[PDB]
């Protein structure tokens, strides 16, 4: 069992680094439709008035 | 989703006017056609009923 174990979170470790990997490329390529600059100041108008309704 | 909105609705331009070239085309085809016909049952009718007749 214990061994079992301990092979399980290498297992599911190695998921999370597929998960990460994965992410990285899937938002590299369709990167050019979110900018970074945008998102700034989205997040920032958002921001300022975010309570005020 | 605010960029995608303007690219689709991009796309959706530029479609759009090769829609209507295309519409033109068929139309067009259709008179032509038609057209034809006219000339040729006329034409037909024309050597029988040759004015001196």
């Amino acid at each position: 069992i214990s061994a079992l174990m301990d092979k399980f979170e290498h297992q599911f470790e190695t998921l999370d680094v597929q998960t990460q990997q994965m992410e990285d490329t899937m938002s590299s390529t369709t990167t050019l439709t979110t900018p970074q600059n945008q998102v700034d100041m989205l997040l920032q108008e958002m921001a300022d008035e975010a309570g005020l309704d | 989703q605010k960029n995608q909105a303007v690219n689709f609705l991009r796309m959706s331009a530029r479609v759009d006017a090769v829609a209507a070239r295309v519409q033109t085309a068929v139309t067009m085809g259709k008179v032509t056609k038609s057209m034809a016909g006219v000339v040729k049952s006329m034409d037909a009718t024309l050597k029988t009923m040759n004015l001196e007749k």
